[PDB]
């Protein structure tokens, strides 16, 4: 009997995670506070890693790694593609942006503002934190003192047909105890309901493409499929016969590239390989596509929930690559991989 | 605060030693009730015989 | 030339100075007679061995060392056994009954009935020095006479000798060599009570040697003759900057100036490497590269915790063997580019090197195999906090119950004493967090 | 830490008593005349504990031999081992105690005690540094239980400093002599609580399940049950008499096992049960088996406060790690969390005629069915005041058997406090 502790009660996915383990008839749930755990189900702030791998006879492992932060908060991402040599300040597939506070990178955000004035080139941003569009620098900086980032908005988004409307694509990754990097082979787009409108950034229900804002402020919910949710074989067949390309050469080597660039990148200080515990993490990464079908990275979630109708296939995903490899009973995923010579 | 904590060990163990007094003075009560009874059981069987 | 003071409280105190003590004697080619053949000037000197050695008419070389327990049985060993003729009987003190596990009983009731006696052993030492630097104290932080005895005599320490260095070398509890459920309750007593007579202290975690005996020795179960063979050739690393000729940590006070900036934060997080088995009959000789970069593995530290998510304050590298500053260099050059090294913002980036050319020396029969070279880290890094957190947590759980409490009040300790040394804790832990984490 | 001073009170208390000396002469290589032919160093080491040394390198036993009665003593002074105590340390009266706590705590024993004490003094005076006190004897008669508890009041106010620690004969209606035993019982508990730092639960219920469920004697004797006892007393006592470095003096054992100061009534259990080879595995599922414990009570219906494990033989130290974190990590729910890593392992190389042996002490919440099954054959005599005249005779009032009941009653309460903390 392989034991586990569960410390976020909230969670979606780990609550699908622990019903599997208990079902398999293998794994027998301990009180939260109990340190005699094969796993822990953790907390999203102030897991104790300094007390994990000090139970004499029990291999522990965590579904979090420690550092991964540096990820999948607004500030610190930008600050770690900037000053990674890896990603560098020349990298091509993350917006403009600059960390802004109420250390700081407002008089290097305003010299790079005027540029665009000087040029006449498309002067729209986005403030955002862990929001508001303008074209105005004044009013986000106004706004931000009423920690945030000030973003390039990309002002030519692909636009589906029927519907002239917005979406971003969520893909999944679960990243193992030997830091293989999986990508779950079924994404989604969050769609928007609303045409887009690039005279009026007022309206933010056709610019943002949240589940959550469309679901109560949008008046066509659910007016071109279920939830605002369209899946990759829709997708897929939507890009051959409107764009005669696939998902696969159009959108994902650029997605697979992104997803590979940033955990390569942070894998020295994160990884578990020689540590007296183990780490596994599912990531959800936020893509936005421009009209040239350049995908450009949004953010990187640390505690993502599921689209309803992946739950089953992901939730055993999970306990089949990262529980099981670790501590065996009695493929969905892509395995990111490259070795180029140079 | 070396002579504080030994004065706070010689407290309890007066505690104690207190105690065991009223132990031992309850022993001394129990025994002579025991005697007093048999003397007062042969004193009243002597007095109704006679 | 300035002599240190050797204390050696408790039973894990006592047989980590057996091993330290027949370590120094083969390094330094004194045989367990006391007689040193290549030491020239008879009865006396100030060669750098003679800060840890004093010397009679006859030429015997004596350590500068006081062995202290609250019961004979380990002392008596050292009484009767290899290294009997080095110590003079005044330098044994051993008392009739222990400690029993309980911090409270070690400090208050058997400290207070012993302390004048092993100061009063102390100073027949101290008058023998012409220039006393001050103390090296190892002991456990588990044990009643580890834990209660040593705050006391720090104590006392700091009143009869201000202006004395004092360095620890310190045992945190293991549970799989453990002898007491209360071992955490005497680790957060001595830690509250010692911290401001401490100069600098190197913890080392029994869970992380015995992993390292297990791992890289191969001893299925090690004992603690395999843990203290492998601790005393770390304090002998720590050490040796004060026993040989070099420019580098030569006095007690360098440890501080070198180590420690904030005076609460001083527990450096040593590490060691190469660990090698004797009895594995090939083996390949690492480089100086391999060695440093196995500086950076959390496998070969005296304490488990990740240093890649805390902040550096000071690091230093001490090399024995065949080692030159060039390759020093360029291993650290390749180690920057590679690992998680973030030093706090108000200190500079940087290692102080020493290099001793003389190899590692091992004990014959013992269970490491002879290198060409080898190195400790001595880093002052947030990270060793983690093993604050988890005794806290140990603490923790068992006081709200007041389990095992009435055995240290029964010994005239008060309750209020857990709460304070406790609330001492969470300042500890919080001074880590300050210096360590971002915002 | 070094002496121990051995106490046996009553005709139980004597008869288990003789057959641990008996047993841990054996083990030390001592002869019934006092003489040392073993074949190992370990035998000698730490034989001060338990043996005072006489003229001609003779090893005597410091054991105090007590009775209200001569007939159980004159049966020890005729016994295998009955030539090796201390002709002095014999001291017995001629009236009994008529399974009566009363006469045992307040009329014959008082008569006696003064006596004891003195035997007690002069083993105690050269004691190097006496480490205290163990008692063997029941608590359903008179003598073990009413003298002893009598014994223990005043051993504790002339060496309030030293630990106390009792081998304790709880009776079963099972293995019954009289109707009183649950009065005796109750009064002796009382006495207990109050004034041992250690006390070993030993169960007639439990010692005669073993023998007839397990051991298959279709009519356990008092011989059968005592085998099981006095297996028992070496193994829990194996720490105090070899060199080792856990639980290795009465103190430490108790710092270790006894989180408040009334809850230190201890449940033992040994493997294998006897009247060939054992694997590591086994002895570990077997000394846990709520089969192989020596109190009646279902481990599963409480916690574990504290545990000590003694294996015994030559075997993997590797292995019995193993097994023993391989028990705690299958059981996790069984020990209370609140107490960290409560689990202390021994292995001794001197096995007792067997390979290997496993005893185990626990410190459970489960303890608790033994007070409250003793507590309702107590109530249902008291509401009738049935029997108590035996008691009263000797100038006890009903208020004393009042006050035992509330205490034990008092003691279950804080039981089932941690065990649902
Ligand atoms: N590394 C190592 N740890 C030891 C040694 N001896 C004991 N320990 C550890 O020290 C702690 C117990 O403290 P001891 O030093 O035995 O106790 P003490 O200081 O003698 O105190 P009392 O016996 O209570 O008077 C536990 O964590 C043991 O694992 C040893 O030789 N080496
Ligand atoms: N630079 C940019 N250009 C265009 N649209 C952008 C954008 N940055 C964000 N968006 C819009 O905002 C949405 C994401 O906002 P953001 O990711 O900052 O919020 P959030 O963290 O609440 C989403 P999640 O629930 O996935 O964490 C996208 O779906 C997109 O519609
Ligand atoms: N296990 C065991 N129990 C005994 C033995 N002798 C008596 N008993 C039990 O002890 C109790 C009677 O007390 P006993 O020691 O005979 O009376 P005392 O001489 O007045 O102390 C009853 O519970 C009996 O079941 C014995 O040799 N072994
Ligand atoms: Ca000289
Ligand atoms: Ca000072
Ligand atoms: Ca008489
Ligand atoms: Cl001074
Ligand atoms: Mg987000
Ligand atoms: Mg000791
Ligand atoms: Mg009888």
């Amino acid at each position: 009997m392989y034991t586990f502790v569960v410390r976020d009660e909230n969670s979606s996915v780990y609550a699908e995670v622990s019903r599997l383990l208990l079902a398999t008839g293998q794994w027998k749930r301990l009180r939260k506070d109990n340190p005699r755990f094969n796993l822990m189900l953790g907390e999203r702030n102030r897991l104790p890693f300094g007390r994990l791998g000090h139970e004499p006879g029990l291999v522990q492992l965590v579904n979090y790694y420690r550092g991964a932060d540096k990820l999948c908060r607004k500030a610190s991402l930008v600050k770690l593609i900037k000053t990674s040599p890896e990603l560098s300040e020349s990298c091509t597939w993350f917006p403009e942006s600059y960390v802004i506070y109420p250390t700081d990178e407002r008089e290097v955000f305003l010299a790079a503002y005027n540029r665009r004035r000087e040029g006449r080139e498309g002067n729209v941003w986005i403030a955002k934190s862990s929001i508001l569009i303008s074209s105005e620098a004044s009013e986000l900086l106004d706004f931000i003192d009423e920690v945030h980032v000030i973003q390039k908005y990309l002002e030519k988004p692909l636009l589906l047909e029927p519907g002239h409307r917005k979406f971003d694509i969520r893909s999944w990754v679960l990243v193992d105890h030997l830091y293989n990097i999986y990508l779950y082979r079924e994404g989604v787009l969050r769609t928007s309901s609303e045409p887009y409108n690039s005279a009026n950034f007022q309206d933010k229900t056709c610019h943002l493409t949240n589940h959550c804002i469309q679901k109560e402020y949008s008046k066509n919910y659910g007016r071109y499929e279920e939830g605002n949710e369209m899946f990759f074989e829709e997708f897929n067949q939507y890009l051959m016969d409107a764009l005669n390309t696939t998902l696969e050469n159009s959108i994902l080597l650029q997605i697979k590239h992104i997803i590979r660039s940033c955990l390569m990148c942070i894998e020295p200080a994160i990884s578990t390989k020689h540590l007296h515990y183990q780490s596994f993490q599912l990531f959800g990464f936020d893509f936005m596509v421009d009209e040239e079908l350049k995908v450009w990275l949004i953010e990187v979630n640390g505690a993502p929930a599921c689209a309803q109708k992946l739950y089953a296939e992901l939730c055993q995903g999970i306990v089949d690559v990262a529980i099981s490899s670790v501590f065996p009973l009695a493929s969905i995923f892509i395995k990111l991989h490259h070795h180029h010579h140079h | 605060k070396l002579e504080a904590a030994e004065e706070r060990r010689k407290y309890q163990e007066a505690e104690l030693l207190k105690h065991l007094a009223e132990k031992r003075e309850h022993e001394r009560e129990v025994i002579q009730k025991a005697i007093e009874e048999n003397n007062n059981f042969i004193k009243m069987a002597k007095e109704k015989l006679a | 030339m300035r002599e240190c003071i050797s204390i050696h409280v408790g039973q894990a105190g006592v047989q980590i100075g057996n091993a330290c003590w027949e370590l120094y004697c083969l390094e330094h080619g004194i045989q367990p007679d006391g007689q040193m053949p290549s030491d020239k000037t008879i009865g006396g000197g100030d060669d750098s061995f003679n800060t840890f050695f004093s010397e009679t008419g006859a030429g015997k070389h004596v350590p500068r060392a006081v062995f202290v327990d609250l019961e004979p049985t380990v002392i008596d060993e050292v009484r009767t056994g290899t290294y009997r003729q080095l110590f003079h009987p005044e330098q044994l003190i051993t008392g009739k009954e222990d400690a029993a596990n309980n911090y409270a009983r070690g400090h208050y009731t058997i400290g207070k009935e012993i302390i004048d006696l092993v100061l009063d052993r102390i100073r027949k030492l101290a008058d023998q020095c012409t220039g006393l630097q001050g103390f090296l104290v190892f002991h456990s932080f588990g044990g009643g006479t580890g834990s209660g005895f040593t705050s006391l005599l720090m104590e006392r320490l700091s009143v009869d000798y201000g202006k004395k260095s004092k360095l620890e070398f310190s045992i945190y509890p293991a549970p799989q060599v453990s002898t007491a459920v209360v071992e955490p309750y005497n680790s957060i007593l001595t830690t509250h009570t010692t911290l401001e007579h401490s100069d600098c202290a190197f913890m080392v975690d029994n869970e992380a040697i015995y992993d390292i005996c297990r791992r890289n020795l191969d001893i299925e179960r090690p004992t603690y003759t395999n843990l203290n063979r492998l601790i005393s050739q770390i304090v002998s690393s720590i050490t040796a900057s004060l026993r040989f000729d070099g420019a580098l940590n030569v006095d007690l006070t360098e440890f501080q100036t070198n180590l420690v900036p904030y005076p609460r934060i001083h527990f450096p997080l040593a590490t060691y490497a190469p660990v090698i088995s004797a009895e594995k009959a090939y083996h390949e000789q690492l480089s100086v590269a391999e060695i440093t970069n196995a500086c950076f593995e959390p496998a070969n530290q005296m304490v488990k915790c990740d240093p890649r998510h805390g902040k550096y304050m000071a690091c230093c590298l001490l090399y024995r063997g065949d080692v030159v500053p060039k390759d020093v260099n360029a291993a650290i050059a390749t180690i920057k580019t590679k690992r998680s090294i973030q030093f706090v913002d108000w200190c500079p980036t940087g290692f102080k090197v020493g290099i001793n050319y003389q190899p590692p020396t091992v004990v014959p029969g013992g269970d490491l195999a002879k290198v060409q070279r080898a190195v400790c880290m001595l880093s002052n890094t947030t990270a060793i906090a983690e093993a604050w957190a988890r005794l806290d947590h140990k603490f923790d759980l068992m006081y709200a119950k007041r389990a095992f409490v009435h055995w240290y009040v029964g010994e005239g300790m008060e309750e209020g004493e857990f709460s304070e040394a406790r609330e001492d804790m969470a300042a500890l832990e919080k001074d880590y967090e300050e210096v360590g984490v971002d915002s | 830490m070094r002496e121990i001073v051995h106490i046996q009170a009553g005709q139980c208390g004597n008869q288990i008593g003789a057959k641990f000396w008996e047993v841990i002469s054996d083990e030390h290589g001592i002869d019934p005349t006092g003489s040392y032919h073993g074949d190992s160093d370990l035998q000698l080491e730490r034989i001060n504990v338990y043996y005072n040394e006489a003229a001609g390198n003779k090893y005597v036993p410091r054991a105090i031999l007590v009775d209200l009665e001569p007939g159980t003593m004159d049966s020890v002074r005729s016994g295998p081992f009955g030539q090796i105590f201390r002709p002095d340390n014999f001291v017995f009266g001629q009236s009994g105690a008529g399974n009566n706590w009363a006469k045992g705590h307040y009329t014959e024993g008082a008569e006696l005690v003064d006596s004891v004490l003195d035997v007690v003094r002069k083993e105690s005076e050269s004691c190097d540094c006496l480490q205290g006190f163990q008692l063997t004897h029941s608590l359903g008669g008179g003598t073990g239980s009413g003298m002893g508890t009598l014994l223990i009041s005043k051993i504790r106010e002339e060496y309030p400093d030293r630990i106390m620690n009792t081998f304790s004969v709880v009776p079963s209606p099972k293995v019954s002599d009289t109707v009183v035993e649950p009065y005796n019982a109750t009064l002796s508990v009382h006495q207990l609580v109050e004034n041992t730092d250690e006390t070993y639960c030993i169960d007639n219920e439990a010692l005669y399940d073993i023998c007839f469920r397990t051991l298959k004697l279709t009519t356990p004797t008092y011989g059968d049950l005592n085998h099981l006892v006095s297996a028992t007393m070496s193994g829990v006592t194996t720490c105090l008499r070899f060199p080792g470095q856990l639980n290795a003096d009465l103190r430490k054992l108790a710092v270790n096992m006894v989180p408040f100061p009334r809850l230190h009534f201890f449940m033992p259990g040994f493997a294998p049960l006897t009247s060939r080879a054992l694997t590591v595995p086994e002895l570990t599922q077997q000394m846990f088996d709520a089969k192989n414990m020596m109190a009646a009570c279902d481990p599963r219906h409480g916690r574990y406060l504290t545990v000590a494990a003694v294996f015994r033989g030559r075997m993997s130290m590797k292995e019995v790690d193993e097994q023993m974190l391989n028990v705690q990590n299958k059981n996790s729910s069984y020990f209370v969390e609140w107490i960290p890593n409560n689990v202390k392992t021994a292995v001794c190389d001197i096995p007792p005629g067997l390979k290997m042996s496993a005893t185990f002490i626990g410190n459970s919440t489960a303890i608790q069915e033994l007070f409250k099954r003793i507590s309702e054959q107590f109530t249902a005599m008291f509401r009738r005041k049935a029997f108590l005249h035996w008691y009263t005779g000797e100038g006890m009032d009903e208020m004393e058997f009042t006050e035992a009941e509330s205490n034990m009653n008092d003691l279950v309460s804080e039981y089932q406090q941690y065990q649902d903390a």
